């Protein structure tokens, strides 16, 4: 019982975007799948219905003339197709099952994992790693705090690990955010004790994908 | 006193056991001979309630049909999965016959007999029988065919209108006929279909009347189907072995709906004839061989309509309807909606 | 549209207490009314469908009920796992959601502020980095002051995910000026007001 789609997908506004959905465990021709897409910061909306037998679709009133639902009988999957990508079309797509089957009840299970769809002007370009270096602020008795800023990477994601992972205590990986250049930033810091500053060195690895960079970013303190 | 119950049906008719013709075949080996005397017993005081929308005579006829379907038409090459069967192919008698079904021992058909029932609540005035009536299994979209009409007035059949996934199933009370021809002796799959625009259209604004009043007065606005495969996108429907595909845009013409020229007399919808076709099992595709020579024609009463509700936003001006169909459970639902089974007890 | 409303909006409750969540529906649904689980990152997740019938693999600590207009979610058992937002929802009609995270006594966040790094001011971007370390409830406020000059539209912050173990919170605001707009200030300061300060924190720095 199992929904899985298509890698993240970046477009320039005014593209196109197929994105797939492969089901796995159940009779493919024997339920409904419905199409979904939730923008950061918004709430879920339904952009469609498709019904595998005939390929028969029901697309929402505001996507019509962009939107194409398809499928593989054959292969058992389904596709999603927008056309005319705009800066709101940006979101995690998602494609569900109506499990409830022929009666149509909307028991949506299961989902896909979502595939993210990003609609921007800016091209792919490598994170610059900066060092938050620990100084004089002290809390909490001897813990000190570093870590490392992500700034002007894209497209997403980025990850970051402490000396090689074997440090997790006390890491804190924010979420990345959106700056208004169009490129994203991310903060990634760790406390540790302050007597361990000097004689512990401490380095995060930044891995950036989508443009094949890995950062091996030392941070030690100011004098 | 009694309950609901489901249980395992057997099928009546009057098939001649030397017809060639496939329904014929079918029905003579799976069913049994109609009752000559059928008894009906009327249930005053009784107020029972049905539920169209969950009824397992559909679900048991519906097997039927595909049993009979896939002993029936033998394709010359089957498009199932990746493997491929090639196999005879020998065009066939095929004209669908009236099926009754009926209940075993211990079981009987609760009848509801209400004017104005649209399928689903009470209903005041019940009565029991031990078969249904003679249902032709005619597999169709869009339109549906030499089925039954509904009493008094149209009724627009849904378990939940709010539920746009969900077909709308329109009962007229006043039959259309079609008229289907592929001409003889020069494109051998061309085909068209002749339609009296004055009486369809005088139906389907009826229709829309009547959509209107289960819609707060809005506007009532039909389009053509957004996508699928030809077999719903288009009236489909099988006619002496071969497969018609019919274009209804003319069959939904908002301007005729809304005193003018050119809705008043024949409308003439163009049809194909495929040898290659989608299999409304859910199968896959099927190749037959090409169509038969001569003049192939069907006449047909259209009893029905599938339509499909539009969702959505920004509206509150206007109701979109399409041509539905394509889960032929909704084509015996138009018919086995005024019978459910009980054990009495 | 098919109005919907779920009260309250957020809640809070410690590990293995009851939790109730309302949903109110604009108009009769009888029992076509389901409920989902949305975690940040994961798809959402059938817990209830039929108003009452519980989803078949999730746990039985989740119940469901309701009828026509009322409808409610009930966890009989709070765990860690069940930080998420929780949607009721009719066909294709979505609620608002209700936010739910683990209740713990009130801890104060640990402030500490980054001054831009030698590396960055070369490139001609300054960026001050605030970090509100470890703390509940997650309602905070932080304040930029530059040469006491409250600062705003210049700032942007995350917080992460609840922890499944001392149920903080961890916020990160950095702000963002040019160089020209940072050699020109001297007082950088990040005041940042929480539950569990009697008064505000402010940790500043001068540039140099
Ligand atoms: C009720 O059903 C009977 C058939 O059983 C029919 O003849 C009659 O018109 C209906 N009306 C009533 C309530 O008699
Ligand atoms: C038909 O009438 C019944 C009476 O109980 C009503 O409940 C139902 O909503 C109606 N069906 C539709 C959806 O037209
Ligand atoms: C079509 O309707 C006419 C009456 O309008 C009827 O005589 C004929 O039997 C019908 N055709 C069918 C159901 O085969
Ligand atoms: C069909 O039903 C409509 C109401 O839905 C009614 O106006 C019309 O007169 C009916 N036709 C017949 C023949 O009764
Ligand atoms: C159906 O149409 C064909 C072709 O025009 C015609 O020959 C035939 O007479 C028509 N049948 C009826 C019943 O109108
Ligand atoms: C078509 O229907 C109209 C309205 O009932 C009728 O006047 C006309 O005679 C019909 N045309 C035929 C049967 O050729
Ligand atoms: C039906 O005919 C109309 C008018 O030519 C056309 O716009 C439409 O595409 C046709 N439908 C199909 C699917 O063949
Ligand atoms: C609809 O009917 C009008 C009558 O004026 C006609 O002009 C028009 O061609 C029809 N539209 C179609 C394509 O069915
Ligand atoms: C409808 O009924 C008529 C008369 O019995 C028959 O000739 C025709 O084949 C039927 N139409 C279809 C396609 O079932
Ligand atoms: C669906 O139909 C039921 C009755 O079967 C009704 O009570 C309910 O209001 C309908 N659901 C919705 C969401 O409209």
């Amino acid at each position: 019982q199992h929904l899985v789609q298509s890698g993240t997908q970046v477009k320039k506004p005014g593209a196109s975007v197929r994105v797939s959905c492969q089901a796995s465990g159940y009779t493919f021709t024997n339920y409904i799948l419905h199409w979904w897409r939730q923008a950061p910061g918004q709430g879920l909306e339904w952009m469609g219905l498709i019904k595998p037998v005939f390929g028969a679709v029901n697309y929402a009133r505001q996507f019509q003339g962009r939107i194409q639902l398809t499928r593989d009988i054959y292969r058992e999957i389904a596709f999603l197709d927008l056309s005319g990508l705009r800066s709101d079309d940006t979101a995690v797509y998602y494609c569900a099952r109506d499990e409830s089957g022929d009666d149509l009840k909307w028991h949506l299970h299961p989902w896909g994992q979502g595939t993210q769809v990003i609609v921007s002007p800016a091209s792919t370009k490598g994170p610059s790693v900066f060092p938050l270096a620990p100084s004089s602020k002290s809390t909490s008795g001897g813990t000190a705090a570093l870590g490392c800023l992500v700034k002007d990477y894209f497209p997403e994601p980025v990850t970051v690990s402490w000396n090689s992972g074997a440090l997790t205590s006390g890491v804190h990986t924010f979420p990345a955010v959106l700056q208004s250049s169009g490129l994203y930033s991310l903060s990634s810091v760790v406390t540790v004790p302050s007597s361990s500053l000097g004689t512990q060195t401490y380095i995060c690895n930044v891995n950036h994908k989508p443009s094949n960079t890995k950062v091996d970013k030392k941070v030690e303190p100011k004098s | 006193v009694w309950k609901d119950a489901d249980t395992t049906l057997f099928c009546a008719s009057d098939a001649k056991a030397h017809e060639t013709e496939v329904h014929n075949v079918w029905a003579t080996h799976a069913c049994v001979p109609t009752d000559p005397n059928p008894q009906e017993i009327h249930l005053e005081n009784v107020t029972e309630n049905f539920n169209m929308w969950k009824n397992n005579m559909v679900e048991q006829m519906q097997e039927d049909v595909i049993s009979l379907w896939d002993q029936s038409l033998q394709p010359c090459v089957k498009l199932t999965g990746g493997s491929v069967i090639k196999q005879a192919c020998p065009k066939i008698s095929f004209d669908p016959i009236p099926i009754h079904y009926c209940t075993p021992a211990g079981y009987v058909i609760l009848k509801c007999n209400d004017k104005n029932f649209n399928g689903t609540g009470p209903c005041k005035n019940v009565s029991s029988v031990q078969c249904t009536h003679g249902i032709k299994p005619v597999v169709s979209t869009q339109l549906l065919l030499n089925g039954s009409l509904a009493e008094e007035e149209i009724i627009i059949r849904s378990e939940n209108l709010t539920n746009n996934a969900k077909t709308i199933i329109v009962h007229l009370n006043k039959s259309v006929e079609i008229n289907c021809t592929r001409p003889s002796n020069g494109d051998i799959r061309k085909a068209y279909c002749e339609i009296n625009g004055t009486k369809w259209n005088k139906v389907l604004k009826q229709v829309t009347e009547k959509l209107k009043e289960h819609f707060n007065n809005k506007t009532i606005i039909f389009q053509p189907p957004s996508g699928g495969d030809l077999e719903i996108t288009m009236h489909s429907f099988n006619c002496r072995g071969e497969f018609f595909y019919c274009n209804t845009t003319q069959l939904f013409n908002n301007t005729c709906i809304g005193t003018m020229k050119g809705c008043n007399g024949t409308i003439t919808l163009p049809c194909k004839i495929k040898q290659i076709i989608n299999m409304w099992q859910g199968t896959g595709q099927a190749m037959y061989a090409p169509p038969i020579d001569g003049k192939i024609n069907c006449v047909s009463n259209i009893t029905g309509i599938l339509l499909t509700r539009d969702g959505g936003a920004n509206n509150t001006s206007n109701e979109t309807f399409r041509p539905g169909g394509g889960n032929i459970k909704d084509n015996w639902r138009s018919e086995l909606y005024k019978y459910k089974v009980v054990q009495i007890e | 549209d098919i109005q919907m409303t779920q009260s309250p909006s957020s809640l809070s409750a410690s590990v293995g207490d009851r939790v109730t969540i309302n949903c109110q529906a604009g108009q009769g649904i009888g029992s076509s009314l389901n409920w989902y689980q949305k975690k940040p990152g994961r798809a959402p997740k059938l817990l209830v469908h039929g108003a009452s019938n519980l989803q078949r693999g999730v746990p039985s600590r989740f119940s469901g009920s309701g009828f026509h207009t009322t409808f409610t979610l009930t966890i009989s058992s709070l765990q860690p796992d069940d930080v998420a937002t929780y949607f009721c929802a009719v066909f294709q009609w979505f609620g608002p959601g209700t936010k739910v995270d683990i209740k713990r006594t009130v801890a104060a966040p640990s402030v500490f502020i980054f001054p831009p790094s030698d590396e960055q001011l070369k490139s001609g971007t300054a960026s001050v980095v605030c970090l509100l370390n470890n703390f509940y409830p997650r309602e905070a406020k932080v304040q930029w002051k530059v040469d006491n000059a409250l600062q705003s539209g210049n700032s942007q912050e995350s917080v992460t995910e609840q922890d499944s173990k001392d149920s903080t919170y961890s916020l990160s605001s950095t702000l963002t000026l040019s160089k020209a707009d940072y050699e020109k200030h001297k007082v950088y300061a990040c005041e940042v007001t929480h539950q569990g300060l009697r008064s505000p924190v402010t940790k500043s720095f001068n540039r140099g």
